[PDB]
């Protein structure tokens, strides 16, 4: 997994690669590692899968009623808090490693939590196994002041890093862009770079191939009438 | 203290009566007729719903009759939101009983555990009883199609035809009249609804006013089906016996 | 008639409990007033030191909640503080588990959902208090947020509490009637404590020294209690014009 | 870390690296180790990040629920709740925590919590794993009642030395100054202090 | 304990069940009785860990004779096989799990079909036309697979039982003294007193 | 009246009643008297019978070899208390290695009466007590009233018909303060002193309950023929 | 009616009759009064001699909170005892978190807060005593008064029992003649003579005075007993200015 | 020892033109003991398929709990549980027992019967969703599975040539692995028609 | 302390009367009145913002809430008892479905959880009944639009329109006869308004009226954009502006 946060002019941006596995084997293919807390704050998570987005749903659960109760929308700082004191009470078996952006009525913020509960905050941030290959080009091409196009641009270069030199991450490149003022976009496969040619061979079988001793219609439907 | 605002629901009286069971009974007399009738092929339950309006969407209306289970159902008499409190019990015990032993739970060992619980409220806990009354229409392969009525106090019996609500009295003598060992489902229906007809406070019976339901082994070949009757299917059946 | 001492139903459906709490509330006999300025909250309330052997710097129905929040108290002091301990601990709370200071608004509705509990549940009583809670809210602005027995509340352009509250409140319906606009249109807060005084003055009818009154001030980031000495200056600014 | 407090005349300045490690790859270079739990009450931690995070946090709740009855707290009052969930606690915690305030009455003081959740009243304190290369030199350059100015230099020189021998310990030199004037935020770059 | 069979004919259940009890070192008895009827058609053989194993049948024994007497009415083999497995999958995540493994043998009179069930104790459940335990089945299986039918009579049942325990008494290290044989039927259950 | 329901409620005038009617309990019961000088301090008390089938009931209960007392009013709650404070006495001396100091007895005792006094569903202790005791300075009596008023005396007494015994003893209280080193003579005290309160009835060989306790004496119970010597 | 049976119950009034009944059992009580000082404050208690039985100076009624606060109460003495162990325990766990000895203030809400709590339910009964209480502390002296109500003040002087208007109308002649201040040695004096004079309220037995002092001179602001010459001295001044 | 490779087994799901297909093997074993080939992998609540390879004794607890639960969802919402809506549901129950987790590795398969639209999904035995367009694979032989699938797989196949495709998947998948096998089903699922195959294999 | 009222406060009388839930519908009764309309695209409900004093900023206290996204609540009686039922009802909707199914309730599940709360209170120990009537108007896939009344016994029904508290029984003859089944929400909101009129004795404008509706999916609410799936809220609260406009089309 590689996961990315960059904050720039008038908002901030994450992304993630597309791979998730099983040990060395590719579970899925186009996985979706960008889940939303609330409509203007979005999360990456990386570790275990289960526990990133349980523990994200949860917190946007009690993060949606507290916006309900309060009359005020969310607030990053809101959702960092209950995020680092639920993993905390767990002592780091909540296997969450996550990178928490978004914009509120306060502003833009980027923090990233590690499953015993420490926070962090930054201008620049990545996660996970290609966390290495994609914080390289982080220091070698962040700058202050970038506008949007230009943080767009990092974070994908990022990811494409750990793409590339991580064998824990792949495939494609999830983008969400959230600006002050503005709704969050979210740019699901934003690149593709990895689509697999066409086999040298169609393995389309003739019909009857397969050996059958039995055959019978399943009842689906209920109890029916008469 | 608080003794003092307690109105010590599980007493006996003098006589040796439960006072608030009694003062329920009292309030599900009131409540509008169902009557349950069994025939040697199925089961009716028919129920008068209390006097609607115009403006009520019938359609996706239940007050009366309730699901248990694919097998078994009941018609309700008395407080629809404490017979709703009951009712998600009894559907969780009959899939407890299925987990347990792959087996759809026996009609009367549903009814006995409903029973058990109104019973709780009487003895213990000082707790106001449910103001409800059921009647239960069920089949399992043991007794076949059953019939039976629980009340607050927890008491339960069978029964081959039965009312609770209002005019039981009066609807009791109807059904005992006219009631056969032989009689079929489509005789059975006709009978439900001419009691309901002749003992309802209404001046006409019409579809709006009234939920019906069939349990047959008119289900193709050796199973049982559930019918809670739609209002057109009601309106049909009320002109086929010749009531409207 | 045990339906009126616990808080069940009345066959009118009323909860006389609840009514008569309201009437606890006006023990004191004491008047209070919260206006609203560009910048700040402001609320006065009366003083009275009936005893000569009373430390007066140590009566007071005016509370610090938070950094933020302020609170006066119409009602009898145990039930006022006991109201204030909580506040103050749900504030704290608040700040702790979502990572940003408790509104006024919305500790308002915290403690008027607690106050509802008491008048359905029956082993609680309610409180014979009204809470009047101020600040300068950082996405609101200024901010009159009041809470009472029946666990009530709304928020205000301008309030008053007490025996004569209905003088005080016609006054500044009057007021807001000609200027035409939601608030007293003034930089200073100096000033709008001196437009509540003054106010006060005119719809009860009697003269203020500086062991009269009680001042709490809200601005952006902090709620503060004037001293005698900060009110004393203050009326010799009304006095002067 | 490599982390400390010193009190002076004016008052009391704390001090810390920013470098956070797991293992041997810096997780972040730019973290600030000085925490705040009150207006002139702040804090350096090291240990356990998530540890230290999470009792800075209660402390600032207990203390702010403090001031709202009884008014401002004293900084021995701040180390005594320190200590209290650093002792209880000793089991499952890796916290070694140094409390830096500054009072009117007591003026700048300063209190070490180590490992075991003991409290110890210093002059000037030093701990993160940068502390033991400067036992040495923080002993033989300390005097009681320096200026603000001398301050600042007898810090900025000793975790310039604690940085340069500590592998753990790196990135900008981070200082908070509590007087009666006020609290101000000094930050101090590899290129100034590498050349000391 | 150690060795327990089934086998599901025409028109019965049959279980064999080993009779030595092994103290470590020491035979402490070669006439145990390693099963439990828990209604008229219906008998449940076991083996596991020492102690567990009575004290887990004894306690279903008491369920399902409490049910028999609430409801005046014989739970199918089925049921009765289902509410066991339940058990025992309950007893796996327990603080002290029954290490316990049960055959259950019953004959069905609503069906008129005997029915033979086979439980470990993580509480995996499989109807079987026959059945074993522990090592029992390596030794017993390719025997069973070759000779067995369908339509066997219960006097072929046991002749192809008396061929698996010579196969056992021969390759087995284990002196089991032998195994007491039951037979389960629409008639209810007895038991072969010479094999 | 509307108000002696429960302990949980004041009257319109600030009374109690229903530890009012536990105060009753005592004055039915049997009278005992206690007093003491520096070096000794004794408790006598007169026994009721059933009838002249039965037992005298007993009076007085040991609760450390230092420490005893005797009750007036129902038995049983001066069982529960007296074990209370035999548990109490028990923990000073296994964690303090400490004799339990008869005023902090008291103190105790005041306590564990009082919760029962502001609390609904309980009742009031329905029992008096004199405790006796000699520690670390010196020899003590205490009085105790299930209200939960406890009180340091020279000398006392409780039951019906105790006012005799108390005038007794408010005047001999230059006498028998002195008589120090003598045991027996400040038994005679207290038994002159019980005499004060009796009608009809004497003091005969099952009837009279003496205790006592001092410098080197452990708190020593005297019933039987043993006290014969005194009657 | 009915609304006086029960505790917590509000009255068509807005008034809770059970906790004023409560406050007639402090009147019933013996006078207690506090002074406020200099640099401290001064506790003096009637003791009623009901018989001369009771052994002089044996039957202490002031208590001690942690080492720097005094407690003295009017009404009912075990319901007093019982609210000073629970200050005790407040002052403990307050001590322990903190550190620092707890400031009267923050004392007198803890003690507040418990009192309150008892007019709030049916289950239990109000205080039955008026409790003055104070002490030393970082800020200075402090004297309090608590009512069963749960209401509590800061005072120049306090009073509370059978003879609290004639202790009162003292004590307001104080404030008056002295608003420089009265030293800690004229408090003593000045309660001991308080005292005598509120005792014609209860002038039918005899009675034994009881004073005690916190003061950041005289007692280091630790809590101590007014003993031997020094509360002979007090007698001696009291019983000159009643005759 | 390890609890998801005791039992042994195996399950796969495809998609194709307006149906879906899911298959497992029949083998119950005892690690090298093989018992039943009788034991099937794949129930069905309503329209809603759900296979479920791993320790067979949560396997059956699974799918009694699944039934349990289905059966009162469509008591109280009167209608049949949704392929989308009873994946969450699985999921959910699956995280439940984080610390304490069934030993499984669930796959569900169905039309969504309002939208038309062909639904697989798998999970891990903590409760994490697998959402593939293309197949999932599940249990002993999973990897064997995947190259099978990633290979045999073509988009938009009609039912009759998904059927050969998902057969062959199964069947070359489970004679690599020495604990799956024995038998094998295969159903064909369409919008209002099932059909339940049994496969012809090795029984080694 | 303890809460020692373990008891029933609710009991039935002699005549098998509830008393404490017949004089909640008494507390509902005296109410202000609100209603609901269903039409064939959307449902409305309204009610009157009754102002206090003047003072007070009336926009501050919200009579019709969001419950869901796609359900709202609207209600008669006493205010403070329908604040806590709707944070318990937005609470209950995602602890017993929204965790577990991963999807809203359907208008009917979720009226069914309040009404078990409102159950419960009358049959507790230590509890009066809820003193509130509430109207629930909503949407979803499978059932549509739907609208449903929830009284202080539990009891809940189904309506095509209906009124409750002060006005009601002259508010429902008036939707009677102005009712239809082909409807647009257009012509429902008109209705409502018109049927409002009667019952509201001075001002009657955008500020002293409070209407919301339950109809299109609003994706300018959503707050993000790039799931096509996520279309957005059905509910909407009207604008004082838009309350006005159709007030002069009246
Ligand atoms: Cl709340
Ligand atoms: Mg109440
Ligand atoms: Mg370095
Ligand atoms: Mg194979
Ligand atoms: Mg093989």
């Amino acid at each position: 997994t590689t996961i990315v946060g960059v904050k720039f002019n008038n908002g901030v941006v994450i992304a993630a690669d597309t791979r998730s596995t099983q040990g060395p084997i590719v579970a899925d293919k186009n996985c979706a590692k960008l889940h939303r807390i609330s409509p203007k704050i979005w999360c990456a998570g990386a570790g275990t899968a289960a526990d990133t987005e349980a523990v994200t749903q949860l917190i946007g659960s009690n993060i949606e009623l507290h916006s309900l109760y309060t009359s005020r929308e969310p607030r990053v700082v809101s959702a960092l808090q209950m995020l680092k004191q639920h993993l905390f009470k767990y002592q780091g078996h909540i296997g969450a490693y996550l990178i928490v952006a978004g914009v509120d009525p306060t502003g833009s913020h980027l923090f990233s939590i590690h499953a015993h509960g420490s926070t962090d905050v930054g201008y620049y941030l990545s996660l996970g196994s290609g966390s290495l290959a994609a914080m390289a080009v982080l220091e070698s091409h962040w700058k202050q002041d970038l506008t949007k196009e230009e943080a767009i641009k990092l974070a994908s270069d990022a990811i494409q890093a750990g793409i590339w030199n991580d064998l824990g991450s792949g495939s494609n490149v999830d983008v969400c862009v959230m600006e002050i003022g503005k709704d969050a976009e979210y740019l699901r496969n934003y690149l593709t770079p990895n689509v697999r040619e066409e086999k040298q061979k169609s393995y389309k079988f003739p019909r009857g191939t397969t050996a059958v001793l039995k055959e019978s219609i399943v009842n689906i439907c209920d109890i029916q009438e008469e | 203290g608080s003794r003092r605002y307690d109105s010590r629901t599980t007493i006996f009286s003098p006589e040796g009566r439960l006072y608030q069971v009694e003062y329920a009974l009292e309030s599900i007399s009131h409540a509008g007729t169902a009557i349950g009738i069994m025939a040697s092929d199925g089961i009716v339950l028919a129920a008068e719903r209390k006097v609607t309006s115009t403006l009520l969407e019938q359609d996706t209306s239940t007050e009366k009759l309730y699901k248990l289970n694919d097998k078994i159902a009941v018609a309700v008499a008395g407080l629809t939101a404490d017979a709703e409190i009951l009712i998600n019990t009894a559907r969780i015990h009959a899939q407890n009983y299925l987990k347990t032993y792959n087996e759809d739970i026996p009609v009367e060992i549903l009814v006995r555990r409903l029973s058990d619980i109104k019973q709780g409220y009487t003895q213990h806990g000082g707790l106001r009883p449910f103001g409800v009354s059921f009647i239960y229409a069920g089949y399992d392969d043991r007794y076949g199609y059953q019939l039976y009525t629980s009340n607050p106090s927890g008491n339960y019996t069978g029964w081959k035809a039965i009312s609770v609500g209002a005019n039981t009295s009066a609807a009791q003598t109807l059904l005992q009249m006219d009631y056969k060992d032989d009689m079929k489902v489509d005789d059975a229906i006709e009978l439900a609804l001419k009691t309901l007809s002749k003992t309802t406070d209404s001046s006409a019976l019409t579809y709006d006013r009234l939920e019906f339901a069939t349990i047959r082994k008119g289900a193709n070949d050796g199973e049982v089906y559930q019918k809670i009757f739609k209002p057109q299917e009601i309106k049909d059946i009320l002109v086929k016996t010749g009531i409207t | 008639g045990y339906d009126r001492h616990i808080t069940i139903f009345s066959p009118e459906g009323r909860l006389y409990q609840v009514e008569y709490a309201f009437k606890a509330t006006n023990q004191t006999n004491i008047n209070s007033l919260a206006v609203r300025g560009k910048d700040c909250t402001v609320v006065i309330s009366q003083k009275k030191v009936p005893d000569k052997l009373l430390d007066p710097t140590t009566v007071s129905y005016i509370f610090c909640i938070s950094r933020t929040i302020g609170m006066v108290v119409n009602g009898p002091i145990p039930d006022a503080r006991n109201a204030a301990l909580r506040a103050k601990a749900e504030a704290a709370e608040f700040r702790y588990k979502y990572g940003y200071d408790m509104p006024c608004d919305v500790l308002a509705k915290r403690m008027a959902n607690l106050s509802q509990i008491y008048t359905q549940r029956a082993y609680m009583r309610p409180l014979g208090v009204i809470l009047t809670f101020v600040s300068v809210d950082e996405e609101l602005g200024p901010s009159i947020y009041k809470t009472d027995p029946a666990g009530y509340y709304v928020g205000y352009k301008a309030t008053a509490t007490g025996p004569k509250q209905q003088e005080i409140t016609t006054n500044l319906e009057n007021h807001f009637k000609k200027s035409k606009i939601d608030h007293i249109n003034e930089e200073s807060w100096e000033k709008v404590v001196e437009f509540a005084i003054t106010h006060m003055i005119d719809a009860l009818g009697t003269e203020f020294s500086k062991n009269d009154l009680e001042v709490g001030v809200a601005t952006k980031d902090k709620f503060f209690t004037l001293s005698a000495e900060n009110i004393e200056e203050r009326l010799v600014a009304i006095a002067e014009q | 870390t490599s982390i400390m407090a010193v009190t002076f005349k004016d008052g009391v300045i704390l001090g810390a690296d920013s470098r956070t490690t797991t293992g041997a790859y810096i997780a972040n270079r730019v973290t600030d180790k000085l925490t705040r739990v009150h207006d002139k009450i702040w804090c350096c931690r090291s240990g356990s990040a998530a540890d230290t995070q999470a009792i800075a946090d209660i402390v600032q709740y207990h203390l702010e629920l403090y001031t709202s009855q009884y008014g401002t707290p004293s900084t021995e009052t701040a180390a005594s709740v320190f200590k209290e969930l650093c002792y209880e606690n000793k089991d499952n915690l890796t916290a070694g925590i140094i409390v830096a305030g500054y009072d009117d009455k007591n003026k700048g003081e300063v209190y070490t919590i180590p490992l075991g959740g003991s409290v110890h009243k210093l002059p000037y304190a030093i701990a993160g794993s940068g502390s033991t290369f400067i036992y040495g030199y923080c002993d033989k350059n300390f005097r009681e009642n320096m200026s603000k100015e001398e301050t600042v230099d007898f810090i900025k020189h000793s975790l310039s030395q604690a940085i340069k021998w500590d592998g753990s310990s790196g990135g900008v030199i981070r200082m908070v100054v509590l007087t009666a004037a006020g609290v101000e935020r000094l930050i101090f770059y590899p290129d100034e202090y590498e050349q000391l | 304990m150690d060795i327990i069979l089934g086998i599901r004919v025409q028109d019965s259940v049959i279980l064999a069940s080993s009779k030595a009890v092994t103290r470590g070192i020491s035979v402490l008895k070669d006439s145990d009785d390693k099963t439990r009827q828990l209604s008229p058609h219906t008998l449940m053989s076991f083996a596991g860990e020492a102690g567990d194993t009575v004290q887990f049948a004894e306690y279903i024994q008491a369920n399902i004779q409490l049910y028999s007497i609430r409801e005046d009415y014989e739970l199918s083999p089925q049921a009765v096989s289902s509410f066991v497995r339940q058990e025992l999958a309950k007893s796996i995540r327990s603080r002290r799990p029954y290490q316990v493994n049960v055959l259950i043998g019953g004959y069905d009179k609503k069906k008129n079909k005997p029915e033979l069930y086979q439980i470990d104790y993580l509480g995996t459940k499989v109807e079987l036309p026959y059945g074993a335990h522990g090592y029992s089945g390596f030794y017993t299986f390719s025997l069973l697979d070759h000779h067995y039918r369908p339509d066997m009579t219960t006097e072929e049942g046991l002749d192809l039982l008396k061929l698996c325990v010579q196969e056992l008494e021969k390759r087995m290290p284990m002196d089991f003294k032998g195994v007491i044989v039951k037979i389960v039927d629409k008639d209810g259950i007895r038991q072969v007193d010479d094999f | 009246n509307n108000y002696d329901g429960d302990t949980v409620t004041f009257s319109p005038t600030g009374r109690l009643f229903q530890v009012e009617y536990a105060l009753e309990a005592i004055k039915q019961g049997s009278v005992t008297v206690g007093l003491r000088s520096n070096t000794h301090a004794v408790l006598v008390a007169l026994k009721r019978n059933a009838d002249e089938l039965s037992s005298y009931q007993k009076k007085i209960i040991k609760c450390d070899e230092h420490m005893g007392l005797s009750l007036a009013g129902l038995a049983p709650d001066a069982r529960v208390l007296s074990n209370y404070l035999r548990q109490q006495c028990n923990y000073s001396s296994l964690v303090f290695n400490r004799k339990l100091a008869v005023e902090r007895a008291g103190h105790l005792l005041c306590d564990k009466a009082q919760k029962n006094t502001q609390s609904y569903g309980g009742r009031p202790y329905g029992v008096g007590l004199l405790i006796i005791g000699y520690d670390k300075s010196g020899a003590h009596l205490l009085e105790f009233q299930p209200s939960g008023n406890v009180t340091e005396l020279y000398g006392t007494a409780i039951g019906a018909r105790s006012q005799g015994a108390k005038t007794y003893l408010e005047r001999t209280l230059d006498t028998f303060i002195k008589i120090d080193g003598n045991p027996d003579e400040l038994i005679k005290a207290g038994v002159e002193a019980i005499s004060q309160s009796l009608r009809d009835e004497s003091l005969t060989v099952d009837n009279l309950s003496i205790a006592i306790v001092g410098k080197d004496t452990p708190f020593t119970i005297y019933d039987g023929e043993a006290v014969a010597k005194y009657i | 009616t009915g609304y006086d049976l029960s505790n917590s119950v509000f009255s068509p009034d807005g008034r809770n009759f059970q906790v004023e009944y409560a406050v007639k059992a402090v009147e019933n009580g013996t006078t207690s009064i506090g002074i406020k000082c200099n640099d401290g404050v001064v506790f003096a208690v009637e003791k009623l001699i009901t018989s001369k039985l009771l052994v002089p100076q044996k039957n202490v009624k002031i208590q001690v909170v942690d080492r720097h606060i005094g407690c003295v109460y009017s009404g009912l003495i075990p319901d007093g005892r019982h609210l000073v162990n629970r200050g005790r325990e407040e002052a403990a766990s307050f001590k322990k978190l903190y550190k620092t000895p707890i400031p009267i203030p923050a004392f007198a809400d803890r003690l507040g807060q418990y009192v309150q709590a008892h007019t709030l339910y049916n289950s239990v009964r109000p205080f039955g005593v008026s409790t003055i209480f104070g002490g030393v502390d970082k800020n200075g002296a402090h004297l309090y008064m608590l009512e069963p109500s749960g209401s509590y003040w800061g005072y120049k002087g306090a009073a509370t029992g059978k003879g609290r208007q004639s202790a009162k109308a003292e004590l307001e002649k104080l404030v008056d003649h002295h608003p420089e201040g009265l030293s800690a040695r004229e408090a003593v004096k000045q309660a001991a003579k308080i005292i005598y004079l509120a005792h014609e309220d209860n002038k039918e037995k005899d009675f034994e005075l009881e004073i005690s002092w916190c003061s950041l001179s005289e007692t280091n602001g630790l809590h101590k007993f007014v003993k031997g010459d020094l509360l002979q001295e007090a007698i001696d001044f009291a019983q000159k200015e009643i005759n | 020892s390890d609890p998801s490779s005791i039992n042994g087994g195996i399950v796969v799901a495809m998609t194709g033109k307006d149906c879906v297909a899911i298959a497992c093997d029949l083998r119950l074993g005892s690690q090298s003991l093989g018992v039943s080939n009788k034991f099937e992998k794949i129930f069905h609540y309503g329209h809603v398929f759900l296979g479920i390879t791993g320790l067979a004794t949560d396997v059956t607890t699974l799918n009694e709990m699944f039934r349990y639960k289905t059966n009162l969802y469509k008591l109280k919402e009167e209608r049949a549980i949704e392929p989308e809506t009873f994946t969450q549901l699985v999921s959910s129950s699956l995280y439940e027992r984080r610390f304490g987790p069934y030993f499984v590795g669930p796959v569900v398969a169905g039309i969504n019967s309002k939208s038309g639209k062909p639904f697989i999904a798998g999970f891990d035995l903590i409760g994490c969703i697998d959402e593939a367009k293309d197949f999932i694979v599940s249990g002993t032989a999973s990897d064997q599975l995947f190259g099978m699938c990633e290979s045999l797989y073509e988009p938009n196949l009609e039912p009759e040539d998904l059927f050969e495709t998902i057969s062959q998947a199964l069947l070359n998948a489970a004679d690599r692995d020495a604990l799956s096998g024995w038998g094998a089903v295969v159903y064909i699922i369409k919008k209002d028609e099932v059909v339940k195959r049994y496969l012809k294999m090795r029984q080694d | 302390m303890t809460d020692r009222y373990s008891f029933s406060l609710t009991t039935f009388s002699p005549s098998g009367k509830l008393g404490q839930i017949d004089y909640a519908l008494t507390a509902v009764k005296q109410g202000v009145t609100s209603l609901g309309i269903k039409a064939t695209n959307g449902v409305v409900i309204a009610t009157e913002k009754k102002s206090s004093s003047p003072l007070a900023m009336s926009e501050t206290l919200s009579k019709v809430s969001l419950l869901t996204p796609d359900i709202g609540a609207v209600y008669s009686g006493m205010g403070p008892d329908y604040r806590v039922l709707v944070d318990k009802s937005r609470k209950v909707a995602h602890t017993s479905y929204k965790r577990i199914y991963g999807e809203y309730p359907p208008t009917k599940l979720l009226v069914s959880e309040v009404a078990k709360i409102m159950q419960e209170a009358t049959q507790s120990g230590g509890v009066r009944p809820f003193g509130v009537s509430l109207l629930i108007a909503g949407h979803d896939e499978f059932n549509g639009f739907s609208l449903y009344q929830v009284d202080p016994s539990g009891s809940y029904f189904p309506w095509k329109a209906t009124a409750i508290g002060k006005g009601s029984v002259a508010a429902k003859t008036f939707l009677e006869k102005r009712w239809n089944d082909e409807l647009e929400l257009e012509d429902a909101i008109h209705i409502a308004l018109l049927t409002l009129k009667e019952s509201v004795e001075g001002e009657f404008n955008g500020d002293t009226i409070e209407l919301a509706i339950i109809g299109d999916e609003n994706p300018d609410l959503l707050g993000y954009t790039g799931i096509p799936t996520d279309k957005g809220p059905r509910f909407r609260k009207l604008t004082s502006q838009e309350i006005n406009d159709r007030l002069e089309a009246l």
